[PDB]
RNA sequence: CCUUGUUGCUGUGAAGGCUGGCGAAAGCCAGCUGGAGGCGGCAAGCCGUAUUGAUCUGCAAAUCAUUGGCGUAAGCAGGGUA
RNA sequence: GAGCCUCUAGUGGAUGUUUUACACAUGUAAGGGAAUUCGGCAAAAUGGAUGCGUAACUUCGGGAGAAGUAUUGGUUCAAUUG
RNA sequence: CCUCGUCAUUUAAAUGGUGACGCGCAUGAAUGGAAUGACGAGAUUCCCACUGUCCCUACAUGUAGACUAGCGAACCCAUUU
RNA sequence: UAGAAAGCGACGCGGCUUUUUGAUUCUUCGAUGUCGGCUCUUCCUAGCAUGGCCAUGCAGCCGUGGCGAAGUGUUGGAUUGUUCACCCACUAACAGGGAACGUGAGCUGGGUUUAGACCGUCGUGAGACAGGUUAGUUUUAUCCUACUGUCCAAACAGUUGAAGGGAGUGUGGAUUAGUACGAAAGGAAACCCACACGUGACCUCUGGUGCAGCGGGUGUGCGGAAGUGCAACUGCCAUGCUACGUCUCCUCAAGCAUAGCUGGAAGCCUCUAAGCUAGAAAUGAGUCCUGACUCUGGAAGACGGCCGGGAAGACGACCCGUAGUUAA
């Protein structure tokens, strides 16, 4: 018989199965289009997530039909995301070759000189080790071998993509010798172009100020926080049964039908929650900017800089380059994020409005923040 | 920048926190969190709660008017 | 869309603020015509989904009937706006408020008002949207 | 049927009695004294309404928890006898 | 000789691990207040003593703790059970 | 029985409750008829107070449960599933 | 209102369906748990709303009859054990059904249908009554298979993408505009902005919670004070977790119904017989989740345990550190 009442599904089946990710840190993978008719350019960069705080910034957006005369202009609170972004390091590249089973790499190539830190993601335990690592691949640098490598390279392939390391000796609160490494694409120019240009950067640091700037949409790719096994009413969001029940209130009651006699894959069940990767879609930028020059608002004439009285709860203060975003962004702090350029462009006038910040909030996050600086709770106290 | 000065603690309150109370008499209050509305309900005068900004200068602990 | 009895021919934007005042909630009437409490029975603008009560917030249109009022007045169903709300809200600015008790205040079908003096303070989104509710208010906040 | 054991704390305040007032009489009204009842709230006990609670390879071939009904009496009980 | 706390006299073992979900015994909750369900089932609310004040009906005994309201700690005094 | 009888009151809305009416399938006088008081862990309807029963679920405690040492069963079974 | 056929369609005639109730007794009486509700998933179309179109007794607004289409929706209550019925309120709309009359080792136990008892009618009686009434025990998974997650098959670092899954839906306001259209009364048509329901995450703010931490009182113990046990009560509150909080959600290609272009058959005509153009919330891809077989690289040592932690966790597994901005 059909059931009494309509209602919608229990949760989304575009995420099922809902098993936990293998590692936690992401590979971008998908890049956006190439287009020989602009310069050569990185597509994407390492994040570390720092924590939240909120903003107060000035608007004037309403109905282009909205008769009144007055240029209107409006107060709005917003809560917004830090991310820490130290320069990262290049140290090779690789070619591929489009086939009729995809993009196969070809060869890849490495620097002459390479870090400590890079070559520390080559062992297992970082304590115990002999260090003979690459130390014989430098002769091929005397042989020709390199030289004959890019002819293969540029003989023969459709993509170009550089590796790069981040400088975690720089982040103390890790607790991390090991560096991480990802695959970039370079989009722009023809293949010759693409590989002088990776050529001529080998062993040097590259900005953040490379790829992206003030106001820019940007995509996010990070695995969320983790949350162990659960049941159905928090995993799928399935109510809680009759009050006066035997055998427990918190699961789905029927399972099935007779017929098929197997239970469907559409039916909620416990498992795993959490530690999934998902991807954030057209991010704007609010600000960019360096944990130890201070700065100020056209209505703000204080001075000062990103880091909270006390700083972030379980990490300290900001010392390199960072980025504010708007919203909130996958994982607890510390851990690692990629961040691409946007797929294709935003459409919606909200994306693409401009933004003036009047005020940023840098009271304490432990306990009730009442002051913004140390200068503030020296004269609200004596002496 | 901020919100404006509790009216039982006599506090000063940071942007984007406190609330407003607004009573049928008419008036609009503004209270720095629910630990001194409540005390307010029960009618507990502020000048006996020692750490308020109010008692510290009531007692002729802080220079004031 | 105007269906049924008593069809309202003046719709207006939505605030989205919580929604303390749902169906079998009972509040009182803030104007003079006579009225003196009103039990809430439907709210306008609500299509539902299944198991939820029907919830409104400040500058919604309640139906409701008379429980407490004038003779000619009690037991007859009548429509009303929600002018405050004892429920915690949050303005676009980042602003908080609480008013002490909630009311409402009688209008016809073409959002004319039905008193001419209304007892208490009144919110000033409200007064934006429904502009006649600002000449007659005790306060604005 | 014969011989025995087992009533602690409290509320209400019948019959009978003493003073004072009112009345021509008959007998009416106050305050106090007295302590009746298969009479009220409880304790020790005796019972078994609800949760259709726990348990249902039990602690148990009928038990356990909280909640209930009566408890100065056609109440409960040992031994001897029919 | 209630519950709670102590004196006399008497008492105890299937080992380690901070230990997800679902359970079984329990706590607390914004705004709303029976909309839940066959059904207020379960829970919450009321609670002792002192005073004020107490309706219909009645076999005149009762109803009756009707209902409805107020007071209550420590200290230092008066006055002698108020 | 027809039947969720008709009219009034209680609700926003009454196959319910109470008040009336009566050719009553098939009421009725110790096979006992009718109207009340006091008393029911008896059946039924409404109001006030009160609340996680519900909107709509969240957090926390004890004991089991998971993993580990010692000890160590039963129901059931043509079986290749 | 003329007029068979906009819409209807008497009197007759041919079919389909299994969702109603019959008819029959093939399977089960060394047992297949029987009505309704709650919870949760999937399918059908005979299409109620939402999208594209054709006819009209289509001026406009509101409608009525038909075509391709099953992606997304279809609610809250009062009386009743009800499925059904009937009213109130909202709504874009409140269509109709199937899965052992879906679903009891998932719950509940109001109805029906054991043993107690009342009433009416029938019987000389014991007793009867698809007549009415009240009280009436809901057991067991530790096996196999399915399903949900976890490890291994697969050294370490960087990747590839076969195949499987799939997601956004609708309402309102403003403007066009008191305009077209109509004697008048009335009265339409993008882009932008606000919201609801659904989906995925997050704690800066605001609610909630009180395990760590600070305070207060009642009864009784340790000769007093100070420090404190037990019975438990009570005010505030870090970190964390959470919603009543905050952020989130479009673009191509091939083409349905239709309306067209060129064009014969058939010197004329004609959307079709070849060929071409515009075309839907539908279909197939991309952006989104899972990750088969592969591919590129370094080096005579590599890797696991043991020891200590967490951002991770049932156990494994994952992320990390071990003579250092290491721990106390």
């Amino acid at each position: 018989s059909c059931r009494n009442y309509s209602a919608p599904r229990h949760g989304s089946l575009a995420y099922c199965p809902k098993k936990r990710a293998k590692t936690t840190k992401p590979a971008i993978k998908s890049f956006p289009k190439d287009d020989a008719s602009k310069p050569v350019h990185l597509t994407g960069y390492l994040a570390y997530k720092v924590g939240m705080t909120h903003v107060v910034r000035l608007s004037t957006r309403r109905s282009k039909t909205e008769r009144v005369l007055k240029e209107t202009q409006k107060e709005v609170l917003d809560a917004v995301t830090i991310l820490e972004v130290p320069a990262m390091r290049i140290f090779g590249m690789v070619g591929y070759k489009s086939t009729v089973n995809g993009l196969k790499a070809i060869k890849t190539v490495y620097a002459e000189h390479l870090d400590e830190q890079v070559l520390a993601r080559l062992r297992k335990r970082n304590s115990r080790s002999s260090k003979l690592m690459f130390k014989l691949y430098p002769q091929k640098y005397e042989n020709g071998d390199i030289k004959r490598d890019y002819e293969l390279l540029k003989r023969e392939s459709d993509v170009v993509r550089v590796l790069a390391h981040t400088q975690v000796s720089k982040i103390p609160s890790l607790n991390l010798k090991k560096a991480h490494i990802l695959e970039i694409q370079l989009n722009g120019g023809t293949i010759e172009e693409k590989i002088e240009w990776a050529i001529e950067r080998l062993e040097k640091e590259i900005p953040v100020s490379e790829v992206f700037s003030q106001q820019d949409l940007i995509d996010v790719i990070g695995v969320t926080k983790g949350k162990g096994k659960e049941g159905t009413t928090k995993r799928f969001g399935t109510t809680i049964l009759q009050h006066k029940s035997r055998k427990g209130k918190r699961k789905v009651a029927c399972i099935g039908a007779w017929h098929p006699a197997n239970v469907r894959r559409t039916v909620a069940r416990a498992g795993q929650l959490g530690f999934h990767r998902r991807t954030a879609q057209n991010k704007k930028i609010y600000m960019m900017g360096n944990g130890k020059t201070p700065f100020s608002t056209e209505y703000d004439l204080t001075s000062k800089t990103i880091n909270p009285m006390g700083g972030f709860l379980r990490y300290g203060n900001v010392k390199s380059d960072f980025i504010m975003v708007k919203g909130g962004i996958q994982g607890p702090s510390k851990r690692v994020l990629a961040l691409r350029k946007a797929f294709a462009p935003s459409n919606l006038g909200k994306d693409n409005e401009e933004i003036v910040l009047k005020f940023v909030d840098a009271s304490s996050k432990k306990g009730y923040g009442r002051f913004q600086t140390t200068e503030e709770k020296k004269a609200y106290f004596g002496i | 920048f901020y919100e404006g000065t509790c009216v039982y603690s006599g506090y000063p309150v940071p942007r984007g926190k406190g609330t407003y109370f607004v009573s049928l008499d008419d008036k609009s209050s503004l209270f720095f969190s629910s630990k001194y509305k409540n005390f307010s309900d029960k009618k507990i005068k502020a000048k006996r709660v020692k750490q308020t900004l109010m008692s510290k200068q009531f007692c002729g602990k802080v220079e004031s008017v | 869309p105007g269906k049924g009895k008593q069809p309202l021919d003046a719709i207006k934007n939505r605030y989205g603020f919580t929604r303390g005042i749902q169906v079998g909630t009972v509040l009182a009437c803030a104007d003079n015509s006579g009225a003196k409490m009103l039990k809430t029975i439907g709210v306008k603008g609500v299509s539902g989904r299944l198991n939820r009560l029907p919830a409104a917030g400040p500058g919604d249109v309640i139906v409701a009937s008379v429980v407490k009022g004038r003779s000619d007045m009690r037991k007859k169903i009548v429509l009303a706006v929600i002018i405050r709300q004892k429920q915690m809200i949050r303005r676009k600015d980042g602003v908080r408020l609480q008013f002490e008790e909630s009311a409402a205040v009688i209008i016809s079908n073409k959002g004319d008002l039905k008193g001419t003096q209304i007892s208490g303070p009144v919110l000033r989104e409200v007064c934006d949207i429904w502009p006649k509710i600002s000449s007659q208010a005790g306060s604005i906040y």
